[PDB]
């Protein structure tokens, strides 16, 4: 049987320069969409009516300041459809409403789908374990914890991050102020796994450079490597016995070692978003109640993390009214937390 | 010898020719007064 | 092409400087054609450091780094560093210039026209890294005329109008240094001084006798050595202790420039002798101090008793004790009471700021100077707004101090990874596996297993 | 909104004449404003005496009243205390202290008229802002 | 290799080069006029300087209701006179 | 074979289970000092007034804290940038009081950490080793020196150093954005680039590797029994992971040279990470990041808030609340 589906397979898995396969009729769209609608609303469309602010290179913002903002608050979790009944079919309401936004995180999200099953399929017809496509995994929970399911457990996608760079500035100092999210062991775990995938990183690249086989007589070393040979370009067992007298400890097992570099980095993002599935209910690691006691009790007793929760609190007080313009929040002067003098 | 219109062509031309025009954009913006 | 790929020398391009190591001739011009650099740079910036000058506007506000250093010699200001005639500033700038057409030239010639190696052309100025004779002997040379370098600075203070000492009686001046220090005692006390708080190892000399004594005692140590050098070969303790050879030799070179930057970072920030506070702004611990003062000016002028006023956690709002007892200035600026500076010094008795002084003799100039430094903290953004990370954009400023301090970090971290990184390639390089481990030769496999 | 004559249009005296300034004026007072006041005034406030600030209804109430061009150019020449008790050029820049504040040497008559006239139209645009301190940023 | 022209190949050809330095400076041009004519501001809604506010207020339009959000971002474009 | 040379063949042995050599030697005296004086710190020490207002802060376990807000807490603010032994209080009760351990702990962790980075250049040395791995290890270290003794230095007191304790580093870090707007650096925004794409080249490595680990064994049993220590023969197929990688991107985004490959995952995380050191070192002399507060503006002259202004409003709050009531003048100057 080699009928039109098989046909148009064959068409698909050409070995050209850039790899189309089945998924590119899902990735390829939605990757495009998703970056034009961020370079799009960058240069050109504003923030003022949902969030009170400039937001493109046409209204003088820079590099660091742009955005795709989120939508109003009042939209709730619409999906903002351009034929919807918010916009309703009129291109320029759409863009003032925050379509794009939606616009972006829905395509993206459905081109990370795609660029996952791109992944396996290239995969399959090469004839390798799928392992980087497992790792994606990691990349993928956090995009859907963060700018999907955080917004839905609020009241509107508007507390979501806006795509920018300075508006994502916003987002830490939001969870810290807000959900004391330092505090959070998820968060923790996912600072331990990204730190120790940099280190990781940066030790193996170091140890294998500094381990290398004369292989040839340039002093430049890279020459001195044939990408069929057989023979490992550098000494496993001189790396192994440098780290066991430096540190004590060190690897043995190459295989182990390349699967620990995967589980390191791809196991703490996992971690982190967990920890945001919580803060998508409010459900927060913001107090140590044993602390709170004592501290209620005894004015002379003062840590860190008592410190640190009067900077959250002026973090809220004094962000709020611009922040969520939609509240209406007016705080006269007299109620700002501050200290002395300042 | 080479076809001229592949696949690569397209995917070069469906972000080159954008990011020109933007680049166009962009360099009018600097000239916007207040 | 001699030695210029990657096939004949063994470097590729991205290390093409490395091709130069034993090419005495051309490593010449590539060392003169970047002198010519340097002294491009020293002019040019000059030059157009004074076309943007406008003298009624402080230096500090100007963005100015090269024209406060020629000022703090003595050219171009009077009493209270203004300046009185920019046409020294003009001439610094344009013989700078011009000479590095003179270093441009002969670079440009010995690194693509001259003859490729010294050695066969002249045995004076031709040389190998190993011989250690010929090595200290060009060191040497070069001491001397450091030596020579240190000595103009002396004559520059004692003979050919003086210094600008921001310590002079009267609000700061050009003064002629007529007993520059000499006792060795002094002088090299200064380099047993403890580098912690209110001690501050030489970042704390503090009058002009002292930096000119300082520069004699190092003009004659430099020619000396630079003699010593000459007449002498390295003794057998030093032969067994150093690599030689090109790269080890700029390996040392660039530890003791990284230091020197680290050192030269801290004068900038401390230091309000060498680097006035009239040219340079304010220090940090200047500028803080300043808030102090002017605000016990201002309350006690609305009647306030400053030395008995409580703050909120006990101590005094205006004036407490150091750990050792003096009286201070209050508030977060309690870390910078080792702070001196002219404006301030009057009001210090034996037992520290003396609350007799503050209640009678302070003067209009020493309250327009704290409120002048106190508004010129070096505090300010990158892209120039002047102040605290939190305040609006109207200011463009940026104190000297900081531009100077913060590039000097810069460079001197990285000048000590460069010491790391070819003091490591030079002891590999000497003993002969920089280019990786024989695989035949693996010394770790003829080593006892650690269990 | 749009910068308008109305905007431009401030007190010249106490006695309620008005006069108009042009936007090039309006633009040269706020230059001139960050050369020789800003580093303590910025926005409106005072950093070296923050209880005087640069509102209207603070120089109104000044003595004599400096809510209006006049006032504020003989500030500018010959600065008193707030109640008009003391002559405080030897601490405040102006041009009778020109000697020793230097940058006031290149201030002329119609530079002072300039600054005036930012400091009385900013309130006009920016409201609780000017003078306000960081409350408002 | 995958069988396409080498880029290295092709814009180091004249005809390449014939024809981009056409095309290029067109494109560049028209988005340029994109802007110089005021056209983005109307496609996408964009404020210019003068229509952040009306002459006296302060105040955002800021949407406030779902259904009827475009509606009042037609009624805040009226009132600006 | 005299005593000297005696010791000096033990202190350089390449036999010795963990190398000592001569920057060891410093190395292991100072570390001691300084991991003692920190449990004992962290376990028991009494609250220290790190603002020089009389205003102890608690810090160890037995004074109420947990592991997470638990600290080693900077010496006092009264102290500035003085030197402060043991033997320059009256007693070891003022000694506590003031913060004393802190110094003690961060100048032998300092001495201790610097001597580790030159132990890594000579064990290697020894073993005839290529000498670059403590280049590598300068990243991590420089960052120390900048939380520990630069920023201090700069801002004249040890009492702005990063504090030894888990709360501790979160309020050093939420008072830093405050002072210095280290969000919009770009040496930190490098910095970030150095770990987020430090941590991805790993998880990539590691995933194309072990795609293509070559089968060696059966399905009941580890894959990583299919390497043997010690063995000659590489353990996957590069090839066949530059096929696939080319394949993702396009041919010429992926490496087939290990040795490149490698010298890229060292140097991407180690340059970036040099850039955020040097962020907090020239933030020490409060070059801050980028300020666009109201630098957009309308026609009439009203400010147009950007998401730079709303960061503005989260550090204002940060700064009119840290150390409450350390401030009697109107700017936090240092
Ligand atoms: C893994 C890899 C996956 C790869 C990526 C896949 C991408 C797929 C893209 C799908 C996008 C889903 C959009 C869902 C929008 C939504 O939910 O929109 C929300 C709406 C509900 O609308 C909300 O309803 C709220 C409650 O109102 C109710 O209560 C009100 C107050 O009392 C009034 O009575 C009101 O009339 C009444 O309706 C508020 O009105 C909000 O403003 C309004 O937005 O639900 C709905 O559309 C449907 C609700 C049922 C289905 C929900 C399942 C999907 C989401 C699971 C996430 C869990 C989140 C919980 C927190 C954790
Ligand atoms: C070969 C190597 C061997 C190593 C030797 C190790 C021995 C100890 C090393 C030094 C440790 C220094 C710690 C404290 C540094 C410091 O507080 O420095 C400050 C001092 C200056 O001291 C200050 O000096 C001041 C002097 O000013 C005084 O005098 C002035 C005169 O105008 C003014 O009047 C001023 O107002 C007045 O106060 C005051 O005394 C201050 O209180 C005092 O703090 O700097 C100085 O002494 C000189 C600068 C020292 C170098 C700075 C260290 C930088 C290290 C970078 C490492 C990076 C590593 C990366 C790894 C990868
Ligand atoms: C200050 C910076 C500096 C200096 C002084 C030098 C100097 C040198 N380099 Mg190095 N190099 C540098 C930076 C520098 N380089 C950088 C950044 C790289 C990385 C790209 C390299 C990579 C590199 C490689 C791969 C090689 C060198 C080589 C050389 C030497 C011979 C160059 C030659 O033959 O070119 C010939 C070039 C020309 C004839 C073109 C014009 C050159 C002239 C000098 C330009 C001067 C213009 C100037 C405005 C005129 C002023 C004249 C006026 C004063 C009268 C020379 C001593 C070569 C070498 O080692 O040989 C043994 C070599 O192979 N360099
Ligand atoms: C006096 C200082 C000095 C001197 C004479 C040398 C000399 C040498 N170095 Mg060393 N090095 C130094 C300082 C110095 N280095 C410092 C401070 C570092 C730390 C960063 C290094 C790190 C280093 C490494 C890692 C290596 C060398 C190597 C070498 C050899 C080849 C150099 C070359 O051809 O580069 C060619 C020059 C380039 C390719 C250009 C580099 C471009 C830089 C990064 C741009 C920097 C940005 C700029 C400052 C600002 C932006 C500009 C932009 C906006 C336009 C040569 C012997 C090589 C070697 O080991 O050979 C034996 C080598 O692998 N050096
Ligand atoms: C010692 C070095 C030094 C210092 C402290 C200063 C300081 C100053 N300069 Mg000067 N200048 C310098 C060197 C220096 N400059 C050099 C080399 C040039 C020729 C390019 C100039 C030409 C110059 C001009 C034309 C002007 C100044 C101006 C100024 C003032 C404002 C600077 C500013 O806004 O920066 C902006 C900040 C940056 C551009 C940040 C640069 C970030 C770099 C690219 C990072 C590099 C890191 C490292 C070196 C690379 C490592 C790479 C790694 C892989 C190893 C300030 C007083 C201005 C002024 O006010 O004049 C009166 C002005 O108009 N300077
Ligand atoms: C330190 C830098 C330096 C060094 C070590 C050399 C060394 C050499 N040069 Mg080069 N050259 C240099 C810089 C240098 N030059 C400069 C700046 C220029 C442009 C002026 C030249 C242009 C040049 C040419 C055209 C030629 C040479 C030649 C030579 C070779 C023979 C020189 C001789 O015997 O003169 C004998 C010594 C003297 C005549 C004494 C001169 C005293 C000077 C001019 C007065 C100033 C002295 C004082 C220390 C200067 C302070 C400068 C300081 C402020 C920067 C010798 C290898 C020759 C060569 O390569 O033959 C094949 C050759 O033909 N040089
Ligand atoms: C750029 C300047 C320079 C350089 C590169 C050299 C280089 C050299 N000198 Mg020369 N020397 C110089 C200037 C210089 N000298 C000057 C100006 C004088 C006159 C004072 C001398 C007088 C001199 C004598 C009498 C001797 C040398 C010798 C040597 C050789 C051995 C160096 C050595 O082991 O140091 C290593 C340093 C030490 C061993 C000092 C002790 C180690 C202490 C504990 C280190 C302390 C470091 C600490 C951080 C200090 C901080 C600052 C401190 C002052 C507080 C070496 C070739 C030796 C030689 O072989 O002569 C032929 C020798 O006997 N020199
Ligand atoms: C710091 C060194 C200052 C500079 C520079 C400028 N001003 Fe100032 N101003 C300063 C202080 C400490 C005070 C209070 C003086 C007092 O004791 O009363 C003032 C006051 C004014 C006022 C009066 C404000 C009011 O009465 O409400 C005005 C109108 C004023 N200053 C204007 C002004 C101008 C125009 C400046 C640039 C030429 C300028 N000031 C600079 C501190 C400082
Ligand atoms: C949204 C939407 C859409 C779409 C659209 C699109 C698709 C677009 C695209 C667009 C685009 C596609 C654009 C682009 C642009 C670009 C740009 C704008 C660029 C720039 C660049 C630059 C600026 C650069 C820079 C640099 C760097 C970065 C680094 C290197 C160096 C340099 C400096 C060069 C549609 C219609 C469907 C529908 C509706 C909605
Ligand atoms: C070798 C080499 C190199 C380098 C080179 C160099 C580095 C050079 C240098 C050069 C130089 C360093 C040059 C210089 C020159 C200069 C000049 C030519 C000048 C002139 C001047 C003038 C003409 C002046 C004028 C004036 C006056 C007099 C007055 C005032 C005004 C004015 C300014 C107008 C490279 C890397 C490329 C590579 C290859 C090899
Ligand atoms: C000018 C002046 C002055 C003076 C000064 C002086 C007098 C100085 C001196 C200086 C000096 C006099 C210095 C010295 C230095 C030294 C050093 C820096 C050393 C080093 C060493 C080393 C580095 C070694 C090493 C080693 C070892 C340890 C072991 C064996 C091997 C080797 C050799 C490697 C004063 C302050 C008064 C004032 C101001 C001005
Ligand atoms: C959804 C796609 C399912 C394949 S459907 C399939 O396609 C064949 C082409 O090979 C035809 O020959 C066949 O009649 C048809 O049923
Ligand atoms: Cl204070």
């Amino acid at each position: 049987e080699r009928g039109w589906f098989d046909i148009l397979d064959d068409w698909l898995k050409r070995d050209r320069f850039v790899f189309v396969g089945w998924s590119g009729i899902l990735l390829f769209p939605c990757a495009y969409l998703a970056l034009g609608g961020w370079l799009t609303g960058t240069t050109f469309v504003t923030s003022w009516y949902t969030h009170g602010l400039a937001s493109s290179y046409l209204e003088g913002c820079n590099f660091l300041t742009v955005a795709v903002s989120t939508p109003a608050n009042s939209m709730g979790h619409s999906l903002l459809l351009l034929w919807g009944p918010e916009a309703q079919g009129d291109f320029t309401r759409w863009c003032q409403l925050g379509g794009l936004w939606t616009f972006i995180a829905l395509h993206g999200a459905f081109g990370l789908i795609g660029f996952m099953l791109r992944q396996f399929e290239i995969a399959r017809l090469v004839g390798v374990r799928p392992y980087n496509a497992i790792a994606f995994s990691a990349p993928i929970a956090v995009f859907v914890s963060v700018f999907l399911i955080y917004p839905l457990g609020q009241s509107s996608w508007f507390f979501a991050p806006s795509f920018g760079v300075a508006a994502i500035f916003r987002f830490l100092l939001f969870f810290q102020g807000f959900h004391n999210w330092t505090l959070n062991p998820f968060h923790m775990m996912g600072v331990a796994g990204v730190l120790g995938g940099a280190l990781l990183c940066a030790i193996h690249g170091a140890t294998v450079e500094n381990t290398l086989f004369q292989d040839g007589e340039g002093a430049s070393t890279f020459r001195a490597f044939n990408p069929t040979q057989a023979e490992e370009t550098y000494s496993m067992v001189t790396a192994n016995r440098f780290w066991s007298q430096i540190f004590g400890i060190a690897f043995s097992n190459k295989r182990w070692l390349h699967f620990f570099m995967l589980f390191v980095p791809v196991t703490g993002l996992w971690m982190s978003a967990i920890g945001v599935v919580g803060l998508a209910l409010n459900l927060r690691s913001y107090d140590f109640i044993s602390q709170e006691i004592r501290a209620a009790e005894d004015p002379e007793f003062e840590t860190f993390y008592t410190k640190n929760l009067l900077l959250n609190e002026g973090i809220r007080a004094w962000m709020a009214p611009q922040d969520q313009p939609h509240e209406n929040f007016v705080f006269p002067e007299e109620v700002l937390p501050r200290g002395n003098a300042l | 010898s080479y076809p001229i219109f592949t696949v690569r062509w397209v995917a070069v031309h469906t972000l080159a020719v954008p990011t020109i025009f933007f680049l166009g954009a962009i360099a009018a913006m600097q000239f916007i007064q207040r | 092409a001699t030695n210029r790929d990657q096939e004949s020398s063994g470097f590729a391009w991205w290390a093409g400087n490395a091709r130069l190591i034993n090419l005495s001739g051309k490593l010449l011009g590539a060392h003169v054609a970047h002198a010519g650099l340097i002294v491009f740079w020293a002019g040019a910036m000059t030059l157009f450091e004074l076309a943007h000058f406008i003298p009624e506007k402080p230096m500090y506000e100007q963005g100015l780094i090269l024209i406060p250093h020629i000022a703090t010699l003595g050219w171009g200001v009077g009493p209270g560093g203004e300046v009185v005639d920019t046409f020294p500033f003009f001439v610094v700038g344009v013989v700078h210039l011009i000479s590095s057409a003179v270093l441009g030239f002969g670079g440009v010639y010995h690194a693509i026209r001259g003859p490729e190696t010294l050695e066969e052309y002249s045995s004076f100025f031709g040389y190998d890294w190993k011989d250690k004779n010929k090595m200290t002997t060009i060191l040497g040379f070069h001491l001397i005329v450091l030596g020579i370098g240190a000595l103009l600075l002396v004559a520059k203070a004692m003979f050919f109008g003086g210094l600008y000492d921001t310590w002079a009686p009267g609000g700061g001046d050009v003064r002629v240094i007529t007993n520059p220090t000499l006792d060795p005692r002094v002088i090299f006390g200064y380099l047993l001084k403890s580098p912690f708080g209110g001690e501050g190892w030489i970042v704390s000399v503090n009058n002009l006798e002292d930096v000119v004594g300082g520069h004699i005692w190092i003009g004659l140590i430099c020619i000396a050595g630079g003699i010593w050098h000459i007449l002498t070969t390295p003794f057998g303790w030093a032969r067994r202790a150093f690599i030689w050879s090109g790269e080890a030799y700029l390996s040392y070179s660039l530890g003791a420039l990284s230091m020197m930057g680290f050192i030269a970072t801290c004068f900038v920030w401390f230091n309000n002798t060498v680097y006035p506070s009239e040219f340079y702004g304010p220090t940090g611990p200047e500028a803080s101090q300043a808030q102090a003062m002017t605000f016990l000016i201002r309350d006690q002028k609305l009647g306030a008793n400053v030395g008995s006023a409580q703050g909120p956690t006990g101590l005094g709002k205006y004036l407490m004790r150091s750990p050792t007892g003096e009286i201070i200035f209050g508030g977060e600026t309690m870390r910078f009471w080792d702070f001196r500076g002219p404006w301030l010094e009057p009001l210090r008795g034996p037992n520290g700021l003396d609350l007799n002084k503050i209640k009678n003799d302070i003067q209009p100039w020493q309250e327009r100077r704290a409120a002048e430094y106190m508004t010129h903290a070096p505090l300010g953004s990158l892209n120039s707004v002047g102040g605290v990370a939190t305040e609006i954009n109207s200011v463009n400023f940026v104190s000297p101090r900081s531009w100077l301090a913060t590039s000097h970090f810069v460079l001197a971290f990285f000048f000590l990874v460069g010491h790391l990184w070819h003091a490591g390639r030079a002891r590999a390089a000497a003993a002969g596996f920089e280019k990786g481990i024989d695989r035949e030769s693996e010394p770790v496999l003829s080593m006892p297993s650690l269990d | 909104a749009e910068l308008t004559p109305e905007v431009l249009t401030v007190p010249l005296n106490s006695e309620g004449k008005t006069i108009t300034l042009t936007e090039k004026q309006y633009l040269e007072g706020k230059r001139l404003f960050q050369y020789a006041c800003a580093s303590c005034h910025v926005g409106g406030i005072t950093k070296t005496n923050p209880s005087l600030d640069l509102r209207t209804e603070t120089l109104a109430l000044a003595t004599p009243p400096r809510d209006n061009i006049e006032g504020l150019v003989d500030y500018m020449k010959n600065p008193t205390t707030y109640d008009g008790e003391q002559e405080i050029a030897e601490v405040h820049p102006s041009l009778r202290s020109a000697d020793i504040f230097p940058k006031m040497r290149n201030l002329t008559e119609k530079d002072l008229v300039a600054i005036a006239g930012h400091i009385l139209v900013e309130p006009k645009i920016l409201g609780d802002k000017w003078g306000g301190g960081k409350v408002y940023y | 290799t995958t069988g396409e022209r080498p880029f290295s190949d092709i814009i180091t050809s004249v005809r390449y080069w014939v024809i981009h330095s056409i095309t290029i400076p067109a494109l560049f041009i028209a988005g340029w006029l994109f802007v110089s004519t005021g056209l983005a501001y109307d496609v996408f809604g964009t404020p210019r300087p003068d229509s952040y506010y009306a002459q006296e207020q302060r105040s955002i339009p800021l949407v406030t209701d779902r259904f009827e959000a475009k509606q009042q971002v037609e009624t805040f474009l009226e009132q600006l006179k | 074979a005299n005593l000297w040379e005696r010791f000096c063949n033990w202190v350089t042995s390449t036999d010795n289970r963990l190398y000592v050599g001569w920057f060891g030697v410093i190395m292991i005296p100072t570390l001691l000092a300084a991991t003692i004086c920190f449990v004992i710190a962290f376990i028991a020490a009494p609250p220290v007034d790190i603002d020089g207002i009389r205003e102890p802060v608690s810090g160890s376990l037995l004074y109420g804290n947990n592991i997470i807000t638990g600290a080693v807490v900077p010496s006092s603010n009264a102290i500035g940038l003085h030197f402060y032994p043991i033997w320059e209080a009256a007693s070891l009760d003022e000694w506590l009081y003031n913060g004393g351990p802190y110094q003690l702990i961060i100048f032998h962790f300092l001495l201790g950490a610097s001597c580790y980075m030159g132990r890594q250049w000579e064990l290697s040395y020894r073993l005839g080793m290529r000498p670059w791995i403590c280049v590598a290890y300068s990243a991590p270290l420089a960052s120390a020196f900048a939380v520990f003794l630069i920023y201090p230095i700069g801002q004249g007191s040890f009492s702005d150093g990063m504090p030894l304790g888990i709360s501790g580093t979160f309020n050093f870090m939420i008072v830093f954005q405050a002072e210095h707007n280290i969000l919009m650096h770009p040496f930190h925004q490098l910095g970030v680039a150095g770990v987020f794409g430090g941590a991805l080249f790993c998880a990539m490595h590691g995933s194309l590797v072990t795609s293509s680990l070559i089968r060696e064994t059966t399905e009941t049993e580890s894959a990583n029994y299919g390497y043997k220590f010690g063995q000659e023969e590489e353990t996957y197929n590069i090839v066949a992971a530059h096929g696939y990688f080319g394949r993702l991107i396009f041919q010429y985004a992926s490496f087939n040279n290990s040795r490149s490959l490698h010298f890229f995952l060292a140097a991407w995380p180690v340059v970036g990470v040099w850039f955020a050191a040097l962020g907090i070192s020239t933030m020490a002399f409060n070059l801050n990041g980028f300020n666009f507060n109201h630098s957009v503006i309308d026609a009439k002259g009203n400010v147009i808030n950007t998401w730079a202004d709303i960061i503005n409003r989260a550090n204002l709050g940060m700064e009119v609340m840290h150390e409450r009531n350390a401030h009697n003048f109107p700017l936090d100057l240092a």
